[PDB]
C-alpha cells in the first residue's frame, strides 16, 4: 500500500499568519495522463470531511481562496493565507492513485492565541460514590492555551499510573481556549489507604509545575 | 469504451452556452457518453477563453445498451 | 439540496452482522463511482471500499475482505456496505462518498484523460458500536465547589456522570437556564466498556448560598433522567 505522511501533526497558527502542511507518499502519485493523485480533506469537529484539494492543485466547489495546493510526485503542500476560526480542524492528504486509498495522519490546526496558564481544581470523590465502593477524583484544568499539557496524579507522593483518563474540549470559539479533566478512579479500600490527593499540572504558561491536592475527608 | 475527444468537443459544441460549473447531461441516450462541466477554480474565466484540456472536466456516462 | 443520507448502525455485539445505507438526493447514484469511509474514535481516516457505478469490480480494504462487501441500487439511488463478523477493530463512524470515476479508468486500467475529482459528496455519517456491553443508565455524582475550586470570586463545581452505555447522554444546568461557562467533556470508554464523562460550570462564588445548581442528565437509551443538586462547601 501506498504510506503517506504529513508534518507537522499539530499547527498552532496566529491570525493573519499563513499555515503550511507538508504531505510525502512513498510511491510517485504522478500517472502518464500528467495528473498528480493527491487530495486534501479537511475535518472540522463533529463534521464530515470535505474536499478541499483534488489532483494536487484543484480547488474544489465552494473552497476559498486562501486554500491553496502544490507540489508532484511524492512531495506535495497545502498552503492556507490565512486561518479563520472556521478553519480549525484535522486536514489530512490522501493519494487516489491506486486502490487502496491511504491517508495521511492528519494535521490539527487551531488558534494561536496569547499563552494561558489553566485554572487549575480539584474535586474530592462525593459521599455518594464512596457509599457504592468507588472513589472518582476529578482535576480540572479550565480555559487553557496551548492545548498542550502534562497532568499527573500523586497519592501520599507518589505517582500513579494506569488509573485516570483524561478528556479535552474542543477551542472555544471566542477566546480559543481549551479545557481539560483528568480523572483519578479508586477502590474505596485503596482509596481510603491514603491521605494526599494531588493533581500536578506542567503547562507552558507555568514557570514551574502546579500542585492543587486535598487531604482525604477533610473538606 | 472511452468517448473520444472529437465525440466531447463536438459535444461542447452542441451544449454551447449551457455549458456551466454543473455537470452537463449525458452526450447518449444509449451506450456510453460524456458529460462535461467547467472546472470549478475556472468558474471566472470568459467563455471564450476556456481550454479543453485544462478548464473543462469529463466524466463518463454509462446509459443501458 | 445536494445530499448522502446515511442510515443503519448502532450498537452490534462482536461476531453479528449489521448493514449500511447511504441514500443519495439531488443527485443521481448511477453517475458515481462509490467509496466508504471509516474513522475510529479519536484516530485518522481509513478507506474501506469501492463499487464502479454499474456495480462492478467491488474492493475492499485488507482490513476488511472477506468479512465486508458493498453493493448498490441505482434505482433507489442508494448504495450499502453489509459488515459481517464485526469485531472491536471495526467500532467507527462509516461514511460514504461520490467520485466521478465511475468506471475505474486511470487508477485499474488505461486512460486517454483523466475522470476523478476528488471525493467531493460525502454523508453525514452512521456511528457502528461493536461492544458487548448492556444498556446502562448512568449513577450522576456531585462535582462540589470548594476553596479547591475557587479562584477570584469565582466557583467550579459539576457533575460526574458515570458508568453508561451507549452513547449518548445530555447535560443541562439549571434546566437550560445556565449556559455560560459550562464546559461537557466528550465521554471516555471505561476499561468496563463503560461510558462517563463530567460536566462543569463557573459561577459567582458568593451565589452558592442562594442559588440552586442542578445538573439534568438525560439517557435516552436507557430512558434515564436524573437531576442532581449540587451542595456547595464552606471549606
Amino acid at each position: 500500500d501506498i504510506v503517506m505522511t504529513q508534518s507537522p501533526l499539530s499547527l498552532p497558527v496566529t491570525p493573519g499568519e499563513p499555515a503550511s502542511i507538508s504531505c510525502r507518499s512513498s510511491q510517485s502519485l504522478l500517472h502518464s495522463n500528467g495528473k498528480n493523485y493527491l487530495d486534501w480533506y479537511l475535518q472540522k469537529p463533529g463534521q464530515s470531511p470535505q474536499l478541499l484539494i483534488y489532483l494536487g492543485s484543484d480547488r474544489a466547489s465552494g473552497v476559498p481562496d486562501r486554500f491553496s495546493g502544490s507540489g508532484s510526485g511524492t512531495d506535495f503542500t497545502l498552503s492556507i493565507s490565512r486561518v479563520e476560526a472556521e478553519d480549525v480542524g484535522v486536514y489530512y492528504c490522501m493519494q487516489a492513485l491506486q486502490t487502496p486509498f491511504t491517508f495521511g495522519p492528519g494535521t490539527k490546526v487551531d488558534i494561536k492565541r496569547t499563552v494561558a496558564a489553566p485554572s487549575v481544581f480539584i474535586f474530592p470523590p462525593s459521599d455518594e460514590q464512596l457509599k457504592s465502593g468507588t472513589a472518582s477524583v476529578v482535576c480540572l484544568l479550565n480555559n487553557f492555551y496551548p492545548r498542550e499539557a502534562k497532568v499527573q496524579w500523586k497519592v501520599d507522593n507518589a505517582l500513579q499510573s494506569g488509573n485516570s483518563q483524561e478528556s479535552v474540549t474542543e477551542q472555544d470559539s471566542k477566546d480559543s481556549t481549551y479545557s481539560l479533566s483528568s480523572t483519578l478512579t479508586l477502590s474505596k479500600a485503596d482509596y481510603e489507604k491514603h491521605k494526599v490527593y494531588a493533581c500536578e499540572v506542567t503547562h507552558q504558561g507555568l514557570s514551574s509545575p502546579v500542585t492543587k491536592s486535598f487531604n482525604r475527608g477533610e473538606c | 469504451e472511452e468517448p473520444s475527444d472529437k465525440h466531447i468537443k463536438e459535444y461542447l459544441n452542441k451544449i454551447q452556452n449551457s455549458l456551466s460549473t454543473e455537470w452537463s447531461p449525458c452526450s447518449v441516450t444509449c451506450g456510453n457518453g460524456i458529460q462535461v462541466r467547467i472546472k470549478p477554480g475556472s468558474a471566472n474565466k470568459p467563455k471564450d477563453e476556456l481550454d479543453y484540456a485544462n478548464d473543462i472536466e469529463k466524466k463518463i456516462c454509462k446509459m443501458e445498451k | 439540496k445536494v445530499q448522502l443520507v446515511q442510515s443503519g448502525g448502532g450498537v452490534v455485539q462482536p461476531g453479528r452482522s449489521q448493514r449500511l445505507s447511504c441514500a443519495a438526493s439531488g443527485l443521481t447514484l448511477s453517475e458515481y463511482a462509490m467509496h466508504w469511509v471509516r474513522q475510529a474514535p479519536g484516530k485518522g481516516l481509513e478507506w474501506v471500499a469501492v463499487i464502479l457505478s454499474d456495480g462492478t469490480k467491488k474492493e475492499y480494504a485488507d482490513s476488511v475482505k472477506g468479512r465486508f462487501t458493498i453493493s448498490r441500487d441505482n434505482s433507489k439511488n442508494t448504495l450499502y456496505l453489509q459488515m459481517n463478523s464485526l469485531r472491536a477493530e471495526d467500532t467507527a463512524v462509516y461514511y460514504c462518498a461520490t467520485d466521478d470515476n465511475i468506471l475505474g479508468h486511470c487508477r485499474s486500467k488505461s486512460c486517454q484523460r483523466n475522470y476523478y475529482h476528488g471525493m467531493d459528496v460525502w454523508g453525514q455519517g452512521t456511528t457502528v458500536s461493536v461492544s458487548s456491553a448492556s444498556t446502562k443508565g448512568p449513577s450522576v455524582f456531585p462535582l462540589a465547589p470548594s476553596s479547591k475550586s475557587t479562584s477570584g470570586g469565582t466557583a467550579a463545581l459539576g457533575c460526574l456522570v458515570k458508568d453508561y452505555f451507549p452513547e449518548p447522554v445530555t447535560v443541562s444546568w439549571n434546566s437550560g437556564a445556565l449556559t455560560s461557562g459550562v464546559h461537557t467533556f466528550p465521554a471516555v470508554l471505561q476499561s468496563s466498556g463503560l461510558y462517563s464523562l463530567s460536566s462543569v460550570v463557573t459561577v459567582p462564588s458568593s451565589s452558592l448560598g442562594t442559588q440552586t445548581y442542578i445538573c439534568n442528565v438525560n439517557h435516552k437509551p436507557s430512558n434515564t433522567k436524573v437531576d442532581k443538586k449540587v451542595e456547595p462547601k464552606s471549606c
